[PDB]
């Protein structure tokens, strides 16, 4: 029977299960255009038992789904009587904790429905809304919602319109509140198209005598709010009243939702509407301050930031209305200890304090800075420092601030964990407090040097970070007695052992000397960088890159304090840092190789760089070789490109290549600047361009490519002619470095030459008698044709025309 | 040369109703100041529309000697960060740039 | 020679490259149709043709995109 | 060998053994613009790798200023799958 | 073969020279391009430059 | 600004040093002189003339004195190789055109 | 030499116009493109006249310029193709005065390129997508959400690359929240450069075709092409989605054309020539511009021909098809770059070649001793109509351009001593000599 073969063939699913890609790619192509001829009638009995097997895994679940979503495309009208079996196979993965079974059910339902018939749906799911099960209810309803992603709610609306107006059911009336929900979950900003006609669908059940149906209505009025926020400043006043009585006449999840979704309605009102339903909803408000509820605290916390966040609302109406329930429910200790109310009870704590000011807020958690749960006190200071860094510390008051600076030192020494929490909140604190911190600078010092003697290290180190952090106003108090104090007393910790404390200290002693210049250090640096010096040997990426910073500072400023024999010596050590795993260290060594330059002459430093290009192993020859690039550049580069060009006459390779590759860093570094020496250097290329061997040729061509890019714009067209002339015989080769570094010269020089010099080069070998010589000139002629192909347009020739083609161009030569 | 004793200059007028003048420089420094304006200029305050400007004025044989007044003069039109920014690099201030940007019309040009 | 399989990628990547073989007719055509496409983009030798025939922008650029089909002569052979 | 299939707005990354060295040119300095990737050499398992070790995406892929300089950074995904 | 088609469907140096409307081009290379005409108007256009020496050479560049 | 117009498409002009007096040049493309503009009129007016039909019904008169200007209306000049053209001597202080000479049809 | 380049005069010419509330408010502005210049007008409704507020470099060149509105903000920002490899996304701040980058996507090399894209760009007619696309081989589909905090974001692009196709234009049809698609023109070279006798170089067929996005697979879909009779230029977009049918209207030589996929029997009508003219009889007639007003009440295209004549065109529809056509002559304005259709009663008729106007309209253009035209109305023959001055348009503004600058001359040719400058301009009848001078009159 053809019905039964039609199915065998049709198990070429093992094609497309088990196979080579070749074996997917014809069996794919082959049902993709059969899937007509082949039908559903025999897939789907094959289908949808791999579909439910138990193991078919996630991308198997996304092939299969490409496939049912694609060949119900195809076949509009052949999957046509398998509808209810789908249907009431796949129906339970709407409502289902699996959000991604939920997804996949709703995009298949969304084609299934879609190139199926609407008809067939209602018909089998009408009678399963008024059903008894709230089970199957809620699997019907986020059905529905994945159907009507399928269709299009339009066609369905009035049936909706049945299934809640039902006055045989609640089950049903409960069962159409949820399935509104669900699609106000699921499309999300695409039901604005309605944006009432669910209201309309909604406003028979907040009244309801079932707390079901109620409750759920209520947490439907939440869901569309939220897909409902933003957008849709227009019509929403017809059913105002239902919300504003079922808020109080209710009671439950759907009430804490329901005060999230007035959020949205607080947002969007005015003061006549946004004055009366604000200032009634807030004695709700002042009930629910103590609720225990997780998601009741974060639909009410945010529905207050937007509500008692307006400017219908005078700071008086909040300030005598919401906070004392407020802070007496919430500012005890649970919700610190909580995971989601320690971020969100900031959040909108946080946002009170914007509305209303700090010399009551801030009174009003002082003391919550000495309570048990260290997690409170971190608590609040984390929301103060928010607050104070936003707003500014003007508005806080003596007293105020008083008890604030000393629950910050409770809080920090009383730390216990490895945190940034009591670190930020003591930057954020002393950096709004601005100049009004003079005063306890003995208070603040004393309490992080006697910090600084304890005996386990971690306390140390958070001492002497948070000197790194108040460094800067550790200058604004002037405390002669209390930044020397940090000064000196940060000279003794010097000796160290944890790297991670070392590096701090090496920080906040370089955020000091920023401050305080070197002649007023109090240690004169004069001690200090001899202390220093022993440190570089600390093989460790922070505490190396914190010195280096550090000595880098004076050897800049201090420069003439230290010696020239000093900085000879520094010279030496630097050179094997050149070899650490770490490209940080390595960079901030070229850097201060710079500095030195500057401070001493480049003469000396220049000798000890090339003796160093002789070491091998390639990774520190090529630092050595940015190096010299760098003290070109900041001392002119005519102290050093006579040395460079005469080293390049010691016979060895590593060296050559050392020359050439730090004169490409140089035109790179120099950029424009190469307009000086590009005449120095040029019959230095030609020399090397003319045979020296193919490493030869190869760096002296990487050279002309950054002189090139260098010297663009500035006329020194002339000499990258000239040097055209000898890089372009290299044309024809094989080996492929050196045949790219031509290409790559040929790059740079089409910039700076202009792509006529170099469309006249290329014209002849377009349509040469060899291939191999067609092949190059085609290659070339690519990458100058892909960038500036339109340039050409004026520089291509004069190509006549023979009998039956047309081949000059008239356009260009009309006379006018 | 358009106002009375003014120095020499070049007009160039176009195919869309636009009018100009390229005029000569006469001491390195005003030359390698305004090289300089506009080397910054490119790198922090590019065209708008997708473009490099480089590029764009090299659009079919690379620029030769001649620097780009139309991106000087938007040195004005910059924000104060970014006229700060720049002005410090050349280590004047914005007003010895504004001014040195406007004399050179002044003494050409209107 | 992934390079290659990339690089006649390329060719089939920009329309209006080349390779060592590549025909008078293939290059002179190319470069014809990209000088089409930019007399229609840049606006003003629009204006340059338009006022150099007696023609007006929409017949301007109906000309040029019928040109764009055969517009140096008939194929190589 | 190359993906190229062209780009898009998903940054790269790097491992830490391939720290620090650009893409093509193979540098390590004087970095200016990020990579970016194509979604197919983007998605699943491939997300935050290292386009050169294959290792787990930390740190990013930059861009060596000679090659924003040739414009060697505006071709795409070059992820040698 | 098709080689040997196409190598008679090659023509005389004279041939070449004569045909041609500049004369001063024509080498062997060219005698030997798969499009001669072509080649030729093209080595003879304004301005363009020609292939280096060395393609024939055995030696490699400047060994 | 002030505009003093023309008629035909400007291509360039020489100056008189002896009276500041300016020759224009001008010529354009898809156009028919003076001429054979009036001329084309008034001959299609006579083909119009034929319609055999009252005869009585006459436009000839209203199409020759109908006169709508190009200078809104567009050109009534057309064809494809079809060239006019024109000298004029003007004065820029002021925009007489003391002379005009108006050439022939395709030149 | 070292030379500095200065700019005295800007360019004035018009190449490109949108209008839209580019400030947020009601008030309307107008955003036009010189040559490498954007520059941004808003025209008073008190007086007339038009303020031309802010005038920026781009150092580029303008190839495509569109606005957009997204679904529901009140802004109006605008998407640029210019011939960098780049689609950029631009604001106005009336706070500073200043053009602001929002996004910005490198897809190619630069350049005025022919199969990399930005000739052309259109947009979906609600703000859902752009496509960006060349003249062969390449377009691309951008997908534009409001994030969270509604400022907007741009997710990967799309893709349509086919081989061996020109386009004559692209376009968005208006779809109502379905997927959106786009009707481009098309053609095939192909086989008329395998034909050796040129026998394909005739008998090769436009193709108006749609391609469609599908938002939840991701992806663009090959719907509906359909060969057309012949070429012509360009597509004006029917107001489709709640308001009028959609559809497209093709604007070819001699013909313009209603068209929609689905079950339209599709509509033809010929073009209105004025009578007794004196051209040759030869030379076709074209749809140089259009611009629509959709209003509240109804909905209308202008479209503009060859010797500058205006028309007006509305949609005689039953239920879900339209039935027939009227085009009826509205006037004859300066030939148009653009037209922008203000409301408050004006539009912006850019010129192509000089002074570009503001005109005002005065009467719908319908019921008068005007005669109707149709594409009902049978006939063997054509129409015809006689034109007449300005009936129901008011010339309110006239702004200057020099566009273009055909020849120029330095002197000092009146008694005064600073020189004046002569300036040949414009284009035939509308050409002049013109002075200018350093003085303010
Ligand atoms: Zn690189
Ligand atoms: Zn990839
Ligand atoms: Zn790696």
């Amino acid at each position: 029977p053809e019905e039964q073969k039609e199915r065998k063939i049709m198990k070429l699913l093992l094609k497309i299960k088990n196979g080579t890609p070749p074996m997917r790619k014809a069996a794919l192509r082959q049902i993709t255009d059969k899937a007509r001829e082949f039908g559903a009638g025999p897939l789907f009995n094959q289908i949808l038992p791999l579909l439910m097997s138990p193991t078919l895994e996630d991308q198997e679940r996304h092939l299969l789904v490409k496939v049912i979503d694609r060949i119900l495309y195809k076949l509009d009208d052949l999957v046509r009587p398998y509808v209810h079996k789908i249907l009431v196979v796949i129906e339970p993965l709407l409502i289902d904790e699996d959000y991604y079974a939920r997804v996949e059910g709703r995009e298949i339902i969304s084609n299934l429905a879609k190139a199926a018939g609407l008809a067939t749906m209602i018909s089998t799911m009408r009678p399963d809304i008024d059903n008894m099960d709230e089970y199957v209810r809620n699997t019907t309803a986020r059905a529905f919602a994945v159907v009507a992603s399928a269709l299009g709610i339009p066609s369905l609306l009035p049936f909706l319109k049945a299934v809640c107006k039902s006055k045989k059911s609640w089950q049903a009336r409960h069962t159409g509140i949820k399935i509104v929900q669900q699609i106000a979950i699921l499309m999300g900003c695409a039901i604005l198209p309605h944006l009432r006609s669910l209201v309309e669908i909604i406003e028979h059940g907040l009244v309801d005598e079932q707390q079901k149906v109620r409750t759920i209505s209520a947490l439907a009025i939440a869901a569309l709010a939220e897909a409902a926020t933003p957008y849709g400043i227009e019509s929403f006043d017809s059913v105002l009243k239902p919300l504003w009585k079922g808020i109080r006449q209710h009671r439950g999840k759907g009430l804490a939702a329901f005060l999230k979704a007035i959020g949205y309605l607080i947002p969007l009102m005015d003061a006549e509407y946004a004055n009366y339903y604000t200032r009634e909803v807030m004695l709700i408000l002042i009930r629910e301050f103590q609720s225990p509820d997780e998601e009741m605290k974060k639909i009410v916390l945010k529905v207050v930031k937007q509500c008692c966040g307006t400017d219908g609302v005078e700071a008086n109406y909040i300030k005598t209305e919401i906070l004392p329930p407020f802070f007496k429910h919430f500012w005890q200790h649970r919700m610190a200890l909580d995971r989601r109310n320690y971020r969100q009870l900031v959040d909108t704590t946080v946002e009170l304090a914007n509305k209303v000011g700090a010399a009551e807020i801030i009174s009003r958690i002082v003391d919550d800075l000495k309570d048990e749960a260290e997690q409170y006190r971190k608590m609040v200071m984390e929301t103060i420092e928010k607050i104070m860094g936003n707003l500014g510390a003007a508005d806080i008051d003596h007293k105020l601030e008083e008890q604030l600076i000393d629950g910050i030192l409770y809080a920090f020494q009383e730390q216990t964990t490895e945190d940034s929490v009591m670190l930020n909140g003591f930057g954020t604190v002393v950096n709004a407090l601005g100049k009004r911190v003079k005063p306890y600078l003995p208070q603040i010092c004393g309490t992080v040097l006697w910090r600084l003697n304890n005996k386990s290290a971690k306390v140390r180190q958070q001492a002497a970070d948070l000197i790194s952090r108040t460094a800067v106003v550790m200058k604004t108090c002037q405390e002669e007695k209390l930044m020397g104090h940090l000064g000196v007393v940060l000279y003794e910790y010097l000796g160290e052992e944890y790297p991670e404390v070392l590096g701090s200290i090496l920080g906040a002693l370089k955020a000091i000397v920023n401050v305080i210049g070197m002649h007023k250090m109090t240690p004169p640096i004069k001690d200090l960088l001899p202390r220093l010096t022993p440190i570089l040997k600390n093989r460790h990426e922070k505490v190396q890159e914190n010195c280096i910073d550090l000595v880098g500072r004076i050897a800049d400023r201090g420069a003439e304090y230290v010696s020239a024999r000093e900085w000879m010596r520094i010279c030496f050590e630097l050179l094997e840092l050149l070899k650490a795993h770490k490209k940080a260290i390595r960079r901030a060594t070229v850097n201060t190789f710079g500095y030195i330059a500057k401070a001493i002459g480049p003469h000396d430093v220049l000798a000890t760089l090339l003796n160093n290009l002789k070491v091998q192993e390639r990774q520190n020859r090529v630092c050595t070789t940015v190096a010299i690039a760098i003290v070109a550049e900041t001392c002119s580069p005519f102290t050093v490109l006579p040395a460079l060009m005469n080293e390049y006459r010691v016979p060895e390779l590593n060296v050559q290549n050392g020359v050439l590759k730090s004169l490409s860093f140089l035109f790179e570094y120099i950029g424009e600047m190469g307009k000086d020496y590009i005449y120095a250097v040029t019959p230095l290329l030609e020399d090397a361009l003319m045979d020296r061997d193919l490493v030869h040729r190869q760096t002296a061509s990487a050279v002309v490519q950054h002189m090139s890019l260098g010297v663009y714009g500035f006329g020194c067209e002339d000499s990258l002619n000239h040097l055209l002339n000898y890089v372009w015989p290299n044309v024809f080769e094989t080996s492929p470095h050196v045949i790219q570094a031509v290409m790559g010269a040929l790059e740079g020089l089409r910039v700076a030459i202009g792509p006529c010099r170099m469309l006249q080069y290329c014209l002849q070998g377009l349509f040469h008698p060899a291939r191999k010589v067609r092949d190059v000139y085609w290659k070339i002629y690519n990458s100058i044709y892909i960038g500036s192909q339109d340039a050409l347009i004026a520089h291509y020739p004069r190509i006549y025309n023979d009998d039956k083609n047309t081949y000059i161009r008239y356009e260009l030569d009309y006379i006018l | 040369t358009l106002i009375p004793g003014g120095s020499e200059s070049l007009v160039y007028t176009t195919l869309s109703g636009g009018i100009g003048i390229l005029v000569p420089f006469t001491s390195h420094e005003d030359h390698d100041f305004f090289q300089h304006v506009e080397m910054h200029l490119r790198s922090e305050h590019p065209p708008l529309c997708g473009r490099d400007h480089l590029s764009f004025r090299s659009y079919y044989f690379p620029v030769k000697n001649v620097i780009d007044g139309d991106l000087c003069e938007q040195f004005n039109s910059m924000e104060p960060n970014k006229q700060k920014n720049v002005s410090e690099e050349l280590d004047r201030t914005p007003p010895e740039v504004s001014k040195k940007l406007e004399d050179i019309r002044t003494r050409y040009a209107f | 020679y992934t390079i290659h399989s990339q690089l006649e990628h390329l060719q089939s990547k920009y329309i209006g490259t080349g390779h060592a073989d590549t025909t008078k007719w293939e290059w002179l055509v190319n470069q014809h149709r990209d000088s089409y496409c930019s007399y229609m983009g840049h606006f003003d030798l629009l204006n340059y043709f338009a006022i150099a025939e007696n023609e007006s922008k929409a017949r301007v650029r109906f000309n040029l995109m019928e040109k764009m089909l055969q517009p140096c002569g008939p194929p190589a052979d | 060998i190359f993906c190229r299939k062209q780009a898009g707005v998903a940054i790269g990354r790097l491992c830490e053994k391939c720290d620090g060295k650009c893409v093509i040119c193979d540098s390590y300095v004087r970095p200016c613009t990020l990579v970016r990737i194509c979604d197919e050499c983007n998605y699943g398992s491939y997300q935050g790798r290292c386009v050169i070790c294959g290792g787990p995406g930390v740190s990013d892929a930059y861009y060596c200023k000679e090659c924003t300089i040739q414009e060697k950074d505006r071709d795409g995904c070059p992820k040698i799958v | 073969s098709k080689k040997k088609l196409r190598r008679m469907n090659r023509f005389t140096v004279a041939e070449l020279k004569q045909l041609v409307a500049r004369p001063d081009v024509v080498e062997m290379h060219d005698v030997t391009a798969q499009d001669p005409k072509l080649l030729v108007h093209l080595k003879a256009t304004r301005n363009s430059v020609p292939v280096p020496r060395h393609w024939c050479f055995k030696r490699k560049y400047l060994q | 600004q002030v505009a003093f117009p023309l008629q035909y498409t400007p291509r360039k002009f020489v100056i008189h040093p002896e009276s500041n007096n300016l020759i224009i040049i001008e010529t354009d493309h898809n156009a028919y002189t003076e001429a054979t503009k009036a001329q084309r009129k008034q001959q299609m007016a006579e083909e119009m003339v034929e319609a055999a039909g009252e005869l009585a019904a006459e436009m000839a008169a209203a199409f020759l004195n109908e006169n709508l200007p190009e200078s809104i209306f567009g050109a009534p000049k057309a064809g494809n190789g079809q060239w006019a053209s024109v000298i004029r001597v003007m004065n820029p202080i002021q925009g007489n055109t003391l002379d005009l000479v108006q050439l022939e049809q395709n030149e | 030499m070292f030379l500095y380049n200065l700019t005295l005069q800007r360019a004035t010419g018009i190449s490109f116009a949108i209008h839209g509330n580019f400030s947020g408010t009601k008030q309307q502005e107008i955003v036009v493109s010189r040559g490498k210049i954007l520059e941004l007008l808003r025209p008073d409704p008190n007086t007339g006249k038009v303020h031309t507020l802010l005038t920026v470099e781009v150092f580029g060149v303008i190839r495509s310029l569109m606005a957009f509105r997204l679904t529901g903000g009140t802004k109006d920002y605008i998407v640029v193709g210019s011939d960098s490899g780049r689609i950029v996304i631009l604001e106005y701040q009336p706070s500073k005065n200043m053009f602001e980058k929002i996004h910005q996507e490198t897809f190619g090399k630069s350049g005025c390129r022919r199969i990399v894209p930005g000739q052309f760009l259109a947009v979906d007619p609600k703000g859902r997508a752009v496509m960006i696309s060349a003249i062969e081989k390449q377009k691309l589909v951008y997908i534009l959400n409001r994030d969270a905090a509604a400022r907007l974001t741009i997710s990967s692009p799309l893709e349509a690359h086919k081989a061996n196709t020109l386009v004559y234009h692209v376009v968005g049809v208006d779809v109502g929240f379905e997927n959106p698609m786009f009707a481009c023109l098309e053609m095939d070279y192909e086989e008329a450069d395998n034909d050796p006798t040129g026998e394909a170089a005739a008998n090769t067929q436009q193709t108006l075709t749609f391609y469609e996005l599908d938002l939840g697979l991701n992806h663009v879909v090959r719907k509906y092409s359909e060969p057309l009779e012949e070429h012509g230029n360009f597509l004006i977009t029917v107001p489709g989605g709640s308001d009028g049918p959609s559809g497209v209207l093709i604007c070819s030589e001699n013909y313009i054309t209603y068209k929609n996929f689905g079950d339209q029997p599709d509509i033809r009508c010929p073009i209105p020539r004025r009578r007794n003219d004196l051209d040759d009889p030869e030379r076709g007639m074209i749809f140089v511009c259009s611009a629509t007003h959709k209003t509240k009440s109804m909905f209308f295209f202008l479209a503009q021909t060859e010797q500058g004549d205006i028309f007006k065109i509305t949609l005689e529809t039953d239920e879900d098809m339209v039935t027939e056509i009227r085009l009826k002559y509205f006037d004859t304005v300066p030939v148009a770059a653009a037209m922008c259709v203000l409301k408050t009663g004006f539009l912006f008729v850019a010129s192509e070649f000089g002074n570009h106007y503001l005109y005002q309209i005065a009467h719908l253009g319908d019921d008068d001793e005007e005669p109707e035209f149709s594409s009902a109305m049978p006939l063997e023959d054509t129409f015809f109509f006689q034109p007449r001055p300005l009936k129901n348009l008011v010339l309110v503004d006239e702004l200057d351009s020099l566009s273009p600058i055909l020849f120029c001359q330095i002197a000092d040719l009146a008694n005064e001593d600073t020189p004046q400058l002569y300036v040949a301009c414009g284009r035939g009848p509308r050409s002049s000599l013109r002075v200018l001078r350093h003085g303010l009159e």
